[PDB]
């Protein structure tokens, strides 16, 4: 489960951060990143439960 | 151990655990064919303990 | 402006000698953080003896500083001379989000005069002074740090008694050894104790003056001064700069003891810094009268978390580094300054990775030349060009334009140029500036409605733009057009319902609209068959007068293949190293276009042959076929898991490296986990590493004691056993 | 022409301390650093004293 996590996109633009990076304008760029990292903690936080 | 345990180990299907070591076989120097998900450890941060 | 005070008599300076090999000295400060050392204290705020953590800016806990020592410049016998002097003039910085320093560290001991050094004087505190702005550069004679425009001055005067700062615009003067001059050599300040300070009058314009010696103040706009009492204790002090200008800190004013900083005073200036450097100076002081002077320090801020230990009368006494070591980040995982002995996990070595190579190309060069030349379509007329297989240089291809408007979505307009994809389509169209409300991706004008939409499935970008007078193939419509209906009446002639434009696809309607629209509210129906499901089709249309020169429109968008991405920049390889070959690192890659990082291996091949890129279940690149004729696997990478063994009843530790292998470990590292791992070096850094069935370790010593309770077990038979205890 | 409300020994009244505000109780006390920092708080940003 952690691992098909790591590809799994939460409507962010891509999966990967680099991809987000060499992709977009820094204003959009983190806002992108930031609805990645929610998703990210979120799992994460159900896992340990 | 015992044939029993040894037997039953066989039947069991897990993944080789590591520590000694497996590290070659997440990288270029071991086989190409390895496909376990304990190498793939190294790259989700994830770590199997002892 | 400021009333600066009286004009410099002399255009001649007093000469000045660099003489820097004389300033060496071996005295570097580290920050102590469990001394508080370097602290700025929080703003507005106070705390009891309760312990937080916080992030602002900081000197890193490792750094040593950049070390600066002031001396008596040249004089002999019974009188003052030239002004030797160390070659800090020519130390320019970039500023650094503000710094902070140490002035007086070395006061109350004794060192050397440097200039003279044989005499051994005993060391005295003075005040550092410097100079900020936002550009240098060369000076007439070629020398350093020039600086333009406004700038900031600080400096003591006569007397560290007295302070002032300046903002204000430097004067070059042509005198003997002056910045106009030719003769100048370099920029230097001086005190004359001799009849500067007496001690029934200070005198509090002896630097001032020895300063517009070499630049006369002129257009200057601020000014301060500020009242200090001597006091060889240490002081830090320090500078920032914020949105709401520039402030001053010290423990002067408030901590005399603890050493923490509070904000002293504030600046209205917003000029942003850009530089920094130190001012010289020097002490005109007779040879048999000569004062050695206190070392000064000088430290970067770096925006760091730290734990902060606040004592009961709000002193943070002492401070941990949370970057500084991964036994310090298990102290700020804890939120305390004792965390209960254990084994504890700690973050990953990086595994340094290799700088980058490529598969990109063969191709030829992208055709963009039916955009020279013709009349651009009306906008239901669209012309498209697609490319693949090619490589490009767009800078070209808009230099042949004046754009007056490029903008663009889901991607950087500058990455649109940079990136490389299955393919590169371009849309053009006729279209006058007038019109521009209605062209954007999220337009509601009958531009969208009827005449173009764009799929938000692409990355897209825009632009409008003018022909210049030079490009005479090119052609312009009588009017600029478009269609402003599209719908089909029902058979009933009543109900009537819109054929809205499909994304990336011409509306039905051109099928009976005219080319261009030859009158503005022109409209034309064509009767349905059954055989179409009846009813009338119904279109109409407007118009915008021609130009002089013809405005233009674009529309560009990317697709992303995956075997198929043979569109690219044009190749930078040219004067580098050979390809793709390492093996080696897990090198950063971009194989036609499909960047990644990771390590190869040649091995044999699976299928199937010509699509190139190969994947697992989790959407992960599993290999690519080379055009050498060997498939190549991907690891993509692998990295090092660290954790520690802490005896907080020693306070001594020991680390762990897992399955690495003691074959890729070696005294040193650097991939890396942390800036430094210092602290196990401490007694390790004469010891080789271990190797255990658990994994390789540091410090850990083959005792082959046997224990029953270890306290600190490894897992399997392993044991950390502590040294012998406390 | 007023009733001097500077202090209170005091009662829940609103407050405002040069732009920050609230609801409170206030009662002399002991002094603790840093003084001339006006406002004390704790771990959780509130008020302290």
């Amino acid at each position: 489960k952690l691992a098909s996590e790591l590809s799994n996109t939460f409507g962010a633009i891509s999966a990967s951060i680099g991809d987000i990076i060499q992709r977009l304008d820094p204003p959009e760029q983190d806002a992108q990143i930031d609805r990645l990292i929610n998703g990210r903690l979120t799992t994460l936080n159900a896992f340990v439960a | 151990r015992s044939a029993i345990e040894d037997l039953l180990f066989d039947k069991v299907t897990i993944a080789d655990p590591g520590y000694m070591q497996g590290y070659d076989d997440c990288m270029q120097q071991g086989p190409a064919s390895a496909r376990d998900l304990i190498c793939a450890q190294y790259v989700a941060g994830y770590k199997v303990l002892p | 402006y400021v009333d600066v005070g009286p004009d410099s008599v002399k255009s001649a300076c007093i000469e000045v000698d660099i003489q820097q090999t004389f300033f060496d000295k071996t005295w570097p400060r580290p920050i102590d953080v469990s001394k508080a050392d370097g602290i700025i204290y929080p703003q507005g705020r106070t705390y009891s003896n309760i312990t937080i953590t916080y992030q602002g800016l900081f000197p890193y806990q490792g750094d040593h500083g950049d070390m600066y020592v002031y001396s008596a410049g040249h004089a002999t016998g019974t009188t003052p001379q030239k002004l030797f002097v160390a070659n800090y003039s020519q130390d320019v910085k970039q500023f650094a989000n503000g710094f902070v320093v140490r002035i007086g560290a070395a006061a109350n001991s004794t060192g050397t005069v440097i200039i003279s050094p044989s005499t051994s004087a005993t060391i005295r505190k003075i005040y550092p002074a410097f100079m900020l702005g936002s550009s240098v550069g060369n000076f007439s004679d070629g020398k350093m740090g020039r600086f333009f425009n406004h700038t900031l001055v600080l400096l003591p005067d006569g007397c560290g008694t007295l302070l002032r700062a300046f903002y204000c615009i430097l004067e070059p003067r042509s005198g003997n050894h002056c910045p106009a001059g030719n003769s100048y050599t370099s920029f230097a300040t001086y005190h004359t104790p001799a009849t500067d300070c007496s001690d029934g009058n200070y005198n509090r314009n002896a630097s001032l003056n020895s300063f517009k010696e070499y630049f006369n103040l002129r257009n200057c706009t601020f000014m301060y001064t500020y009242n200090i009492t001597e006091d060889e204790i240490l002081e830090w002090f320090g500078i920032t700069q914020t949105a709401q200008g520039v402030h001053l800190f010290s423990s002067r004013y408030v901590d005399l003891y603890g050493g923490n900083m509070f904000q002293f005073a504030t600046l209205p200036v917003y000029d942003t810094i850009k530089y920094y450097s130190i001012i010289p100076h020097s002490i005109r002081s007779i040879q048999s009268d000569r004062k050695a002077w206190a070392a000064f320090y000088v430290y970067k801020l770096q925006p760091l978390t730290f734990l902060l230990d606040f004592s009961v009368d709000g002193y943070i006494r002492r401070a941990i580094d949370c970057g500084f070591n991964d036994l310090s980040q298990l102290h700020c995982s804890y939120e305390s300054f004792d965390v209960e002995s254990g084994v504890y996990s700690v973050s990953s070595f990086e595994a340094k990775p290799s700088g980058s190579v490529v598969e990109q190309a063969e191709g030829v060069e992208c055709d963009f030349s039916p955009l020279l030349s013709g009349t651009p379509p009306q906008v239901y007329n669209f012309k498209r060009l697609v490319f693949t297989n090619c490589n490009y240089n767009l800078t070209k291809l808009l230099s042949l334009f004046s754009v007056n408007d490029f903008t663009c979505s889901q991607i950087s307009p500058a990455a649109i140029a940079s990136n490389c994809y299955s393919s590169l389509i371009l849309d053009y169209f006729s279209y006058p500036l007038s019109m521009k409300s209605d062209l954007s991706v999220s337009s509601a004008g009958p531009i969208s409605q009827f005449n173009y939409k764009q799929s938000f499935s692409n990355p897209t970008c825009l632009i409008l733009a003018t022909v210049p007078h030079n490009l005479t193939t090119i052609t312009k419509p009588l009017k600029y057009s478009y269609i402003n209906k599209c719908s089909r009446f029902l058979s009933d002639d009543r109900t009537e319902v819109p054929q809205l434009v499909n994304a990336n696809q011409y509306s039905p309607c051109v099928s009976i609209v005219p080319s261009t629209v030859w009158e503005d509210g022109d409209y034309y129906r064509k009767q349905l068959s059954p055989l179409e499901g009846g009813g009338w089709l119904v279109a109409s249309g407007s118009t915008v007068a021609m130009t002089e020169q013809l405005q233009m429109g674009f529309g560009i968008t990317v697709q992303y293949g995956t075997d198929t991405n043979s569109v690219c920049p044009k190749l930078e390889f040219a004067n580098d190293t050979k390809i793709a070959s390492q093996l080696g690192n897990c090198v950063e890659y971009s194989l036609y276009g499909v960047s990644g990082r990771g390590v190869f291996q040649n091995c044999t091949a699976v299928g199937v042959r010509q699509q190139r890129f190969v994947y697992d279940a989790y959407q992960n690149l599993v290999g690519y076929y080379s055009d050498d004729g060997n498939y190549y696997c991907l690891r993509a990478c692998v990295s090092v898991p660290v954790s520690v063994i802490y005896d907080k009843e020693t306070k001594t530790h020991a680390t762990l490296f897992g399955s690495v292998a003691c074959e890729h470990i070696s005294s040193t590292m650097s991939q890396y986990s942390r800036s430094t791992r210092s602290m196990l070096k401490r007694r390790d850094s004469t010891y080789g590493p271990l190797q255990t069935p658990v994994g390789c370790v540091l410090g850990l010593v083959n005792s082959s004691l046997f224990v029953e309770d270890c306290k600190l077990p490894l897992g399997q038979s392993l044991c950390a056993l502590p040294d012998t205890p406390s």
